[PDB]
RNA sequence: ACGACCGUAUAGUACGAGAGGAACUACGGUUGGUGGCCACUGGUGUACCGGUUGUUCGAGAGAGCACGUGCCGGGUAGCCA
RNA sequence: CGAGUGGCUUGCUACCUCGAUGUCGGUUCCCUCCAUCCUGCCCGUGCAGAAGCGGGCAAGGGUGAGGUUGUUCGCCUAUUA
RNA sequence: GUCGGGUGAGAACCCCGACGGCCUAAUGGAUAAGGGUUCCUCAGCACUGCUGAUCAGCUGAGGGUUAGCCGGUCCUAAGUCAUACCGCAACUCGACUAUGACGAAAUGGGAAACGGGUUAAUAUUCCCGUGCCACUAUGCAGUGAAAGUUGACGCCCUGGGGUCGAUCACGCUGGGCAUCGCCCAGUCGAACCGUCCAACUCCGUGGAAGCCGUAAUGGCAGGAAGCGGACGAACGGCGGCAUAGGGAAACGUGAUUCAACCUGGGGCCCAUGAAAAGACGAGCAUAGUGUCCGUACCGAGAACCGACACAGGUGUCCAUGGCGGCGAAAGCCAAGGCCUGUCGGGAGCAACCAACGUUAGGGAAUUCGGCAAGUUAGUCCCGUACCUUCGGAAGAAGGGAUGCCUGCUCCGGAACGGAGCAGGUCGCAGUGACUCGGAAGCUCGGACUGUCUAGUAACAACAUAGGUGACCGCAAAUCCGCAAGGACUCGUACGGUCACUGAAUCCUGCCCAGUGCAGGUAUCUGAACACCUCGUACAAGAGGACGAAGGACCUGUCAACGGCGGGGGUCUUAAGGUAGCGUAGUACCUUGCCGCAUCAGUAGCGGCUUGCAUGAAUGGAUUAACCAGAGCUUCACUGUCCCAACGUUGGGCCCGGUGAACUGUACAUUCCAGUGCGGAGUCUGGAGACACCCAGGGGGAAGCGAAGACCCUAUGGAGCUUUACUGCAGGCUGUCGCUGAGGACUCUCACUCCGGGAGGAGGACACCGAUAGCCGGGCA
RNA sequence: GUGGAAGUCUGUUAGAGUUGGUGUCCUACAAUACCCUCUCGUGAUCUAUGUGUAGGGGUGAAAGGCCCAUCGAGUCCGGCA
């Protein structure tokens, strides 16, 4: 048969690429040489082509004029704060060990200077658990507990834009607009819909996939669709 | 609210649409002054008309239940 | 639409030009390489063999 | 190039207990087919005459265009049913 | 039970056409066959009449209009000699 | 087109005049691409031109395109290339990272030009006049000078400022008409320099506790109105330019509506609407410099693409010319263009055909079907059912009005804007043409707008929001590459990948036996290296011990593939069809039975329903709205029909000119029969038959067109599938190399990742190379 | 009353599309055209120019559609007599 579309993904043509060039920053930490002195004012509030989520501009003492993935609650005038010594207020960075345990943390680093990994997307949080000398445990959004060395920087507070996903789209034309702004084909054809040369799931003189649709891991990709290495399917039990 | 949708869409579809916007459109009492007069910019966006603050809030409210859990812990 | 007739309207690009090199015109100004002898692509010219019969 | 039917008289008669109910013949009409014709009825009739909308020729008068008549009303000859 | 005729159905055969003989139904227009549905002339009757039933000669003419169905067929309606 | 006339050897179609017409977002005007000399002039007609030609986009020869201020050039965009680096056997190959360059002529950004005149042909390029910009030099001023502003920005609604245009009033100039007194054209004048400033923002004053203000939102003791002031707009006003220019002349003044242009306010996003050069910031005089490329013409029913002077295709600007009207609509008419969608002459002009008008009485009887045609129609008033997701249904349905003339009223500042009144009055008809819905009901399907088979399918198919399941914590899941590397990703679970289902509403039962996926696993099975035994002076080779993934085995899982029967009052193989729906777009029997409806209904709808062989996200039921989707019924309508007729235009027919193709073994005036490889103009027997020609409608030449798509055959082909055969990627796993120190463990030094570095995490694993076992239609 | 929302309605505004006529044409005007009819027409819209993706590969709101009249694997030349 052909490539199925989850190969000519992969080649990054045009149409699955993300539109880059019209994409305001790559929300990162600051880099600090040590002390903490570093603070700055937001100076204002912008949306983010790339999230769908707010983003705040700010302007560091030394001059420095940044992004910053924004927490909910930071309006323009504020002072941030991006340090060991930083205070513990909404919107300022520090490492897990500087946090005080039981706080809601966002964009938190994988290894420490990595800028911020975790919990960034519209309203959703991390939660420092454990402290310790050694690690430091917390709870990503999914609901997972990450071992985390203390060292690795985070920011107080849930990111902004919480409960976006709340409103349906409605319609066709709204998803329309937000899809164009990823790196997505969309619409989505269903592979049953197709031909057998097009996906294994094609052909037939009615709709249905030939084989069962739960797929071993060690499938090859073009092979690979469908249910992946479902551990389970359905909803009883 | 819903009624520029017509006939179309279904209940639960724009029943939603006129509950997250009648809340989204409510007057809102501005963090920095205690005046009721902040209103969504855009996406998460909100300011006051009357001293001008623009603020980070939810997408369609601007406190969210997990924005006002922060300010406890 | 036709593909035919009908399309062939819409055709006033222009494409394959007089190439500086080889003085052919096939010099693709939109590619800026000559279908023809290389120029753009290659330093040495464009050449095969199977532009002839195996055996000459 | 004529085919067939109905009706009237025959006759409420022949026949028949009755109920019911013929014919030969002579008539009138219908239908289908055929050939022809237009006094009559009807159709057409962008011959013709009138009414009238829009616009242009300044108004008037008189006209052009609006698909091969703008539209509406009437309609001779002829051709037709 | 026995002897046949026809070549409309169906089956059988594989002779003819695979460098193609355009399908079914319908329509329109033309000719024909008789194993005769009506009409003409007749025979028998379990032929009183009237209405029929069966049979003989006979192909001149006629054999129409509709409801379902693509239907042929057929089913159904009202007319009809 | 027609009548005259001009030129010419020759004139229907070359030219002049008149008369008659065509084009109105184009048939006008300016252009992009593309063409490439097609442009102008002279001379021609052998070629080309759907006829002719004195004409020409043809033939021949000459001529023609002038720029500091229009484009290019310069900037940067998606992105492209070159060099370096690395990969590759290798390259003219290849991804990343650097650097450099390229990348916009209508239509991105952008220093600067206007008016008039002139040529056969150029023109913001030449000439005349006037103005402007940049750079450099000289001189005076200036020490400021880089912060900032600008360049520089989405979609919807809307106020104000305002020119052109159009119109109105009145005056002037010229023209037309000639029963009035009307009708038409004109009434001009730039860039530029100077000046004026609404809106927004802000300052002072003031001091509102209810006022201020808008079309609307709105504003305020955190200081409203009012008053005074700072900043501050037009391609606008005003003055100059200008006893410039232009006009035969007059060479106007006011107004309304106001494209351009300027300047504000509001609303929307699960969408956030370029960049860079450059400019400003940052004065003035004088002088010098401003090179290089483009410039003709066409821009289309003859200059472009489509073999053609092709009825096709092809971007931008002129969207403000008049009446009309809601209108950038119709219809009619200007300006401008054209009679070149380029062959003509003749017949009352027959048959037949294409487009079309009208048809009495009937009114769908026509037909698969109302296909085609027709009906209805604009605007206002009244009035409007079932159903419904409360939006809608709805312009439901149905009823009435509608012109002109006279005099008025109301809204508004007013309109050459709108709404109404009274009276008079004509026609068969007042949305008088044009423009311009037929309506109602039942059922099926898909919810909706949207997508599709360029060229026989527009649908019920796809998509969609919505529902649902699966994978993954980012050194991820998924995917591309041989590699170097890469998409996703300027992304981080409210994410994005992989699938199913397909809005709302009510719901979504039972089954894990098979298959799939996933987890576990005492024991069993399970390769190679290393190890042990036998063998060989070594080696082949035989055997043993250990045992990874995987499998056996056990479990979980159906919104995972799928299943939901026979028999009796359990058996196959796990369960044994629940809610619903049902003769279904699924029902073989079948035109099922009953009913509705019709004269008559294999149709349609409703009820029943044992369902050949319905049924729950292989989603079930149901459902308002929507629909060039499928079936049906009613009113209305009508040449669909009974059953045809007449007419209109273009052909057809005759004449001049031009001038193909299809097709052709031969012979051929055939008809009825027969015969023949069973479907004969040609054989046989008869019959008929004087030759030629015109027109017709197509019976025959198993007519012409296409080496049959159907079918079969060929040890033919291809696309596709799988538990067909054999292999191959890829994934998982063991082992060896990289690889180091002290059946479980620590460390650090290779190696990897994070960090700008210091250093941090990881660590002999991972990555890579080799090999072995399993899976392996993803691929061959 | 104001406001003026909408993958909202009417609409040959421009533009886009292509339902029926199974009309005209079918050695065409045309190797996909002509006419009437019909659908969309503020949006998942239409469109110019520039630019990216290349052949067992693209691209595909999925029709095996499209990739220069070429598609169940383009075209050119070669293997090839
Ligand atoms: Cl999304
Ligand atoms: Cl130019
Ligand atoms: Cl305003
Ligand atoms: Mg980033
Ligand atoms: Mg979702
Ligand atoms: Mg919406
Ligand atoms: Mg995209
Ligand atoms: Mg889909
Ligand atoms: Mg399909
Ligand atoms: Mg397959
Ligand atoms: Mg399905
Ligand atoms: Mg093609
Ligand atoms: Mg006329
Ligand atoms: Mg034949
Ligand atoms: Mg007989
Ligand atoms: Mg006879
Ligand atoms: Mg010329
Ligand atoms: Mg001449
Ligand atoms: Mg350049
Ligand atoms: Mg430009
Ligand atoms: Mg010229
Ligand atoms: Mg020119
Ligand atoms: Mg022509
Ligand atoms: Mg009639
Ligand atoms: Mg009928
Ligand atoms: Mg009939
Ligand atoms: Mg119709
Ligand atoms: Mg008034
Ligand atoms: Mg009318
Ligand atoms: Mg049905
Ligand atoms: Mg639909
Ligand atoms: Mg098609
Ligand atoms: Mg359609
Ligand atoms: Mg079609
Ligand atoms: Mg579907
Ligand atoms: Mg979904
Ligand atoms: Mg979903
Ligand atoms: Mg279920
Ligand atoms: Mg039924
Ligand atoms: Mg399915
Ligand atoms: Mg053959
Ligand atoms: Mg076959
Ligand atoms: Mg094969
Ligand atoms: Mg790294
Ligand atoms: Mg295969
Ligand atoms: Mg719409
Ligand atoms: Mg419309
Ligand atoms: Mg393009
Ligand atoms: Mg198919
Ligand atoms: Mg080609
Ligand atoms: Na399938
Ligand atoms: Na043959
Ligand atoms: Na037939
Ligand atoms: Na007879
Ligand atoms: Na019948
Ligand atoms: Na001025
Ligand atoms: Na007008
Ligand atoms: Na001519
Ligand atoms: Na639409
Ligand atoms: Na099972
Ligand atoms: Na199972
Ligand atoms: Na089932
Ligand atoms: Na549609
Ligand atoms: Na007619
Ligand atoms: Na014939
Ligand atoms: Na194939
Ligand atoms: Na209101
Ligand atoms: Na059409
Ligand atoms: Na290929
Ligand atoms: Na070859």
């Amino acid at each position: 048969g052909r490539r199925i579309q989850g190969q000519r993904r992969g080649r990054g043509t045009s149409t699955f690429r993300a539109p880059s060039h019209r994409y305001k920053a790559d929300l990162e930490h600051r880099k600090v040489e040590d002390g903490d002195v570093i603070a700055g004012t937001v100076v204002d509030i912008e949306h983010d082509p790339a999230r769908s989520a707010p983003v705040a501009a700010v302007e560091f003492e030394d001059g420095d004029r940044r992004l910053i993935l924004a927490p909910e609650g930071v309006g323009v005038g504020d002072e941030l704060q991006v340090g060991v010594d930083a205070e513990i207020a909404p919107g300022n960075t520090l490492p897990l060990a500087e946090i005080p345990e039981g706080v809601p943390v966002c964009n938190v680093e994988s290894s420490p200077g990595d800028g911020g990994k975790f919990a960034r997307a519209s309203g959703v949080n991390a939660q420092l658990l454990t402290h310790d000398r050694n690690v430091a445990v917390v709870k990503l959004p999914s609901g997972e507990m990450k071992r985390l060395d203390p060292q690795c920087r985070a920011t107080i507070g849930v990111v902004g834009g919480g409960g976006r996903t709340d409103k349906p789209f409605v319609k066709a034309g709204n998803k329309h607009h937000k899809m164009k702004a990823r790196g997505t084909k969309w619409p989505n054809v269903r592979g049953v819909a197709m031909n057998a040369v097009d996906h294994p799931f094609g052909g037939g003189g009615r709709q249905h996939p030939g084989k069962p649709k739960s797929i071993s891991r060690n499938a090859p990709p073009g092979r690979k669709v469908g249910d992946i290495a479902s551990k389970r399917t359905g909803r009883g039990g | 609210r819903t009624g520029r949708f017509g006939p179309r869409y279904g209940l639960k579809i724009r029943v939603r649409v006129a509950d997250v916007e009648i809340k989204h459109k409510k007057k809102h009492k501005c963090p920095v002054c205690g005046f009721k007069k902040l209103k969504r910019a855009g996406t998460g966006i909100w300011m006051c008309g009357h001293c001008g603050y623009k603020i980070a809030g939810g997408c369609y409210q601007p406190e969210t239940v997990a924005g006002k859990a922060v300010m406890k812990a | 639409t036709g593909a035919g007739t009908p399309s062939q309207g819409k055709k006033n690009t222009t494409t394959h030009t007089k190439c500086r090199r080889c003085g052919e015109k096939s010099y693709h100004t939109k590619k800026k390489v000559c279908s023809s002898c290389g120029f753009g692509k290659s330093a040495k010219r464009r050449d095969y063999e199977w532009q002839s019969k195996a055996g000459e």
